[PDB]
């Protein structure tokens, strides 16, 4: 409870909420949610300025998403889809859309920010750990066992996200990833102590 | 560095 409260004030210092209307009560849902990651990527995230902005719109409206209009993310090919038809944005930056968090808002990530905000913590907490040598051998042995083998069993960077957000996002999911994925699971335990 | 949700 302790814990909880430090993460959600360490989220106060990460997360931009949109100008204008928006739902506000989504919104304090997703922190909520983002609260349950470990209190040392969260506060990794804070030291390095990384900022979480909550969106009311589409990505690619934001100024400094504009440039990827049109453009098919990795991954994407054949879905007919674009940045512009995207509510989740993690990396250098991370950029959610409001009220997308759940599977089939748009994706099929089990959490959209959690999802979103590993890829952050990969690359700038992490320096790039998703693509080491030793999350690619554990990524060629059980990236295909969390489904959508053609994104997850492709991209290392993708399973990596997605297995962090089966990890965080409550108790069933993170027992599901110990039972699908135990070298996984014990890699981001290990990596949290 | 950009990355998607999974499709
Ligand atoms: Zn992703």
């Amino acid at each position: 409870s302790t814990t909880i409260q430090q993460n959600k004030d360490t989220l106060s210092q990460i997360v931009v909420f949109p100008t204008g209307n928006y739902d506000k009560n989504e919104a304090n849902a997703m922190v909520n949610r983002l609260a349950n990651i470990d209190g040392k990527y969260l506060n990794a995230l804070k030291q390095n300025n990384l900022k979480i902005k909550l969106l009311s719109g589409k990505l690619t409206d934001e100024k400094e998403y504009a440039y990827l209009k049109g453009v098919v993310p990795k991954g994407f090919e054949g879905t007919g889809k674009t940045w512009d038809d995207v509510p989740g944005l993690g990396g250098s930056t991370v950029a959610l859309r409001i009220g997308f968090s759940n599977k089939g808002k748009g994706h099929d990530a089990i959490n959209l920010e959690l999802h979103a905000t590993a890829h952050a913590i990969d690359h700038i907490v992490l320096n790039d750990i998703s693509k080491s040598a030793q999350f690619k051998q554990i990524f060629a042995k059980e990236g295909r066992s969390l489904g959508n083998v053609n994104f997850l069993g492709v991209y290392p960077e993708e399973f990596f996200a997605e297995s962090f957000a089966y990890y965080y996002l409550n108790q069933d999911t993170n027992s599901k990833l110990k039972s699908a994925c135990p070298q996984t699971y014990s890699f981001l335990q290990n990596l949290a102590k | 560095e950009v990355n998607p949700p999974v499709p």
